[PDB]
């Protein structure tokens, strides 16, 4: 099937035998009872081979923050991103004052969990990336995971939905009382991949960037 | 000694038992010795016990009323049995014909075993499929392939196909033959060093602490 | 319940409470969302938002032990808000029943926003939106048709 | 001593794609049903089943062994 041929085709290579199954230890011990070294050398080689690959646990990255914390860069851009959105939503300053406390309380409650879980660099990268692709002609996909429940995402123009308007909850998306990963699973339109690959290579390095294979099954 | 047959019938069942509820109408076979026709053809027509199917009618044409007075399989059971018993049975789509044959045999209730127990049934389609993979290997396909006309011949039904198939069969299985032709002794054993054994111990510790077992240390 | 054909309850005729009104307001007392499950644990029984998300998670898995504990936290949480115990528990049974279908509002919303955008455009200037729609699926003859 | 006199050091999973048939977990469970303490997989020009191998090795207390097969010129 791989080669593209049928079993009984004469042109087909016949390099393989019915003995190529999972023989037991004993079956191999009898097959080679004349060359015991050959069996024993498998055991020996296997004990010399010891690779540690730790799995399921992360490695983080960054953004030009000058001599500032990445944490503190986020705090700054989020307060000030909140200011943009608030003037768009409530362009009357009297209303903005009365409606404001809810947003500030939401903002710092989220900010606490993001920073205490060690997120800030990651969200910064992504928000900048999302903004740049809006400025330029790069379609972003409809998906947001449960990211619409973050008012900070919205404030930062990461998302397009006001979670306070529609009672959307951040804790479905990142839960502080549970090690919850950064599954955030953000998408963009696949047509415009080359433009985005380009920006994120300029940003972080062409060698630090790669596509992910799927599968033919 | 080589026995050629092709049986066209009172139509077929598309699903399940192609023979269930159906019966044989004509038996037309040629006998082949040393890849030649002696001319001792056995060509007989038998009792339908039912109506000829519209499909079978369109295949080569045949009236039900013609096969009414003709005898049943019981009247030529021994006759046909001895004619083929202990010989080579070359059939196209053997599952079809053999299925009908053995079906009728069991209906006689004469202790006659299935023909496949005393005769070697060999399918020509299997051979053709091996030789021409993914090609149409029907009778009429091979007919046109070797430029044989089976359409403008007066014989419609068994005797037609039998004759043609014989010629085709011999052609394919002649075709041109080919020539062609087609432990002790000293030896080092690198034993793991003490440093490698330390790495091994540490690596097993990881297996065991993370997994709760290690068969090497059991 | 939206069009006045049946009495609105928060959520049930017997098993309702007016403190659930701000939570269930948008859906006329119907338990639709995963997020409503979480708001009910917060408001009714004093859960943290994160403990509330842990209840919804535990309702997905449906384990024997796991509920038994939260069933107790939900009882004393309602007690702590002065709310009747039998009511709190009978509503918990309904929450858990409907939690099986309970949909992610934020995931539904991100996509529904896009539907509303396509709706608004088409209503105000389908004279272009339609052109765009055609252009997008020009390849498919069936869709184009 | 314990059991081992031998382990299999050249074996393909279905992840080789040119050949192999069994999926990764079933391969590991057969090795264990055979009473083998560790397991080399040497898939064709890839490590596709490695992630799954390590997850299954951890779970079963089995040590995964590192290998893969290639063509040279």
């Amino acid at each position: 099937i791989h080669d593209g041929f049928t079993l009984d085709d004469p042109k087909r290579p016949r390099n393989y035998s019915p003995q190529q199954y999972m023989r037991s230890e004993e079956e191999m011990c009898e097959l080679f009872a004349d060359i015991p070294e050959a069996l024993a050398n498998t055991v020996e080689i296997a004990k010399r081979c010891n690779v540690t690959v730790r799995l399921g646990e992360y490695f983080l990255p960054q953004f030009p923050t000058g001599d500032m914390s990445t944490e503190d860069y986020l705090v700054k851009r989020a307060k000030e991103g909140l200011e943009e959105r608030l003037a768009f939503l409530f362009p009357d300053e009297e209303e903005r004052l009365k409606r404001r406390p809810e947003y500030d309380e939401r903002l710092e409650t989220e900010l606490q969990v993001i920073n205490q879980m060690g997120f800030p660099g990651y969200f910064l990268i992504v928000m900048e990336f999302i903004q740049w692709s809006k400025d330029n002609g790069v379609p972003v996909g409809p998906g947001r995971g449960s990211g619409a429940g973050s008012l900070v995402a919205y404030a930062l123009k990461i998302t397009d939905l006001d979670p306070l308007e529609f009672d959307l909850l951040f804790e479905r998306f990142l839960n502080p009382e549970r090690v919850s990963m950064p599954d955030f699973d953000v998408d963009f339109c696949m047509e415009k991949r080359d433009q985005v690959i380009e920006h994120v290579a300029d940003m972080y390095g062409r060698d630090a960037v790669s596509q992910i294979i799927t599968f033919g099954t | 000694r080589q026995i050629v047959l092709d049986t066209e019938t009172t139509g077929m069942n598309q699903i399940g038992a192609h023979y269930e509820g159906h019966k044989i109408i004509e038996i037309g076979a040629v006998e082949v010795v040393n890849r030649r026709l002696t001319g001792n053809n056995f060509h007989v027509y038998l009792k339908p016990d039912r109506l000829v199917d519209p499909e079978a009618f369109g295949v080569h044409g045949i009236a039900d009323e013609f096969l009414l007075d003709k005898p049943t399989f019981a009247e030529v059971a021994d006759e046909f049995m001895d004619y083929i018993r202990g010989a080579e049975l070359v059939i196209h789509n053997a599952a079809f014909d053999i299925g009908f044959m053995d079906y009728e045999f069991s209906l006689l209730k004469r202790d006659i075993p299935k023909t496949n127990t005393f005769c070697k049934v060999t399918d020509s389609l299997a051979v053709a499929r091996k030789m021409f993979p993914g090609k149409r290997n029907s009778l009429d396909a091979l007919c046109a392939r070797y430029e044989i006309d089976n359409s403008k011949r007066t014989l419609h039904g068994a005797l037609l196909d039998a004759q043609i198939l014989a010629e085709v069969y011999l052609a394919m299985t002649g075709g041109q033959l080919s020539l062609p032709l087609a432990q002790a002794s000293k030896l080092r054993v690198v034993f793991a060093t003490d440093e490698e054994i330390a790495a091994h111990e540490a690596r097993l510790d990881l297996v065991q602490k993370k997994g709760g077992s290690c068969l090497w240390r059991a | 319940r939206k069009h006045g054909r049946e009495e609105i309850s928060y959520p049930d005729v017997q098993w309702q409470h007016e403190s659930l009104k701000p939570v269930l307001e948008p859906t006329y007392g119907i338990i639709l969302y995963q997020e409503q499950v979480m708001q009910i644990a917060q408001v009714l029984s004093g859960y943290t938002l994160g403990g509330a998300d842990m209840l919804r998670r535990a309702m997905g898995k449906k384990k024997p032990e796991e509920m038994a504990k939260q069933r107790s936290v939900f009882a004393e949480g309602a007690e702590k808000n002065g709310i009747n115990a039998e009511l709190a528990m009978k509503i918990f049974d309904l929450v858990e029943k409907f939690a099986g279908y309970g949909f992610n509002k934020s995931h539904s919303a991100a996509y529904a926003l896009v539907s509303y955008q396509t709706l608004w455009l088409k209503a105000h200037y389908p004279a272009e939106f339609m052109a765009a729609v055609m252009t997008a699926d020009m390849d498919n003859t069936e869709k184009v048709v | 001593m314990s059991e081992p006199r031998f382990v299999h050091l050249r074996v393909h999973s279905d992840y080789s794609m040119i050949d192999g048939l069994a999926k990764t977990a079933p391969l590991v469970k057969k090795a264990a049903a055979l009473g083998m303490p560790a397991l080399a997989i040497t898939d064709f020009t890839n490590l596709c089943g490695l992630v799954k191998f390590y997850g299954a090795g951890h779970g079963a207390g089995i040590k995964p062994i590192v290998g893969a097969d290639f063509n040279v010129q």
